[PDB]
């Protein structure tokens, strides 16, 4: 692999997240869909970027 | 979709005990206080109490004190009231009360 001097910036906007830090609350009837997702400091916040 | 089912008619004997219940769905039951009410025929409504399914913390009216035993159950998603030694002046209609999560007044 030989490298060229052509540089390209990229940048995302402010990704946000908000919810309950203890447990996910689901809909009472539909027992597969969430209502408020569970998010704390302790999760591995692993990202998955895509490139053109 | 939220709903409060209620059995419409109930025939009993004076001096006995009757188990009145209403069914809760469409929302999460442990996140709301529940109230019960009585409209005397030829009179306005009368508020009797205040009950939470989450802990079981009860509240009664002093004029209904020892007259109704507010208890519920969380598995079948219903709350109960149970009038003890019933007399003729409590021959009336009854609803169970649901407010908004804010809880100013009774929405459903």
């Amino acid at each position: 692999v030989s490298r060229t001097s052509i540089y390209y910036y990229a940048g995302s906007s402010r990704l946000l997240a908000v919810g309950n830090p203890y447990f996910s609350i689901k809909s009472p009837n539909n027992n597969k869909k969430v209502l408020v997702p569970k998010v704390s400091g302790l999760q591995y916040r692993v990202f998955r970027v895509r490139l053109p | 979709q939220v709903q409060l089912l209620q059995s419409g008619a109930e025939l009993v004997r004076p001096g006995s005990s009757v188990k009145i219940s209403c069914k809760a769905s469409g929302y999460v039951f442990t996140s709301y206080w529940m109230h019960w009410v009585k409209q005397r025929p030829g009179q306005g409504l009368e508020w009797i109490g205040q009950i939470y399914p989450g802990d079981g913390g009860t509240h009664y009216n002093g004029n209904f004190r020892d007259k109704a035993t507010l208890t519920a159950d969380k598995s079948s998603s219903t709350a109960y009231m149970h009038l003890s030694s019933l007399t003729s002046e409590d021959s009336a209609v009854y609803f169970c009360a649901r407010k908004i999560y804010d809880g100013y007044g009774f929405s459903y």
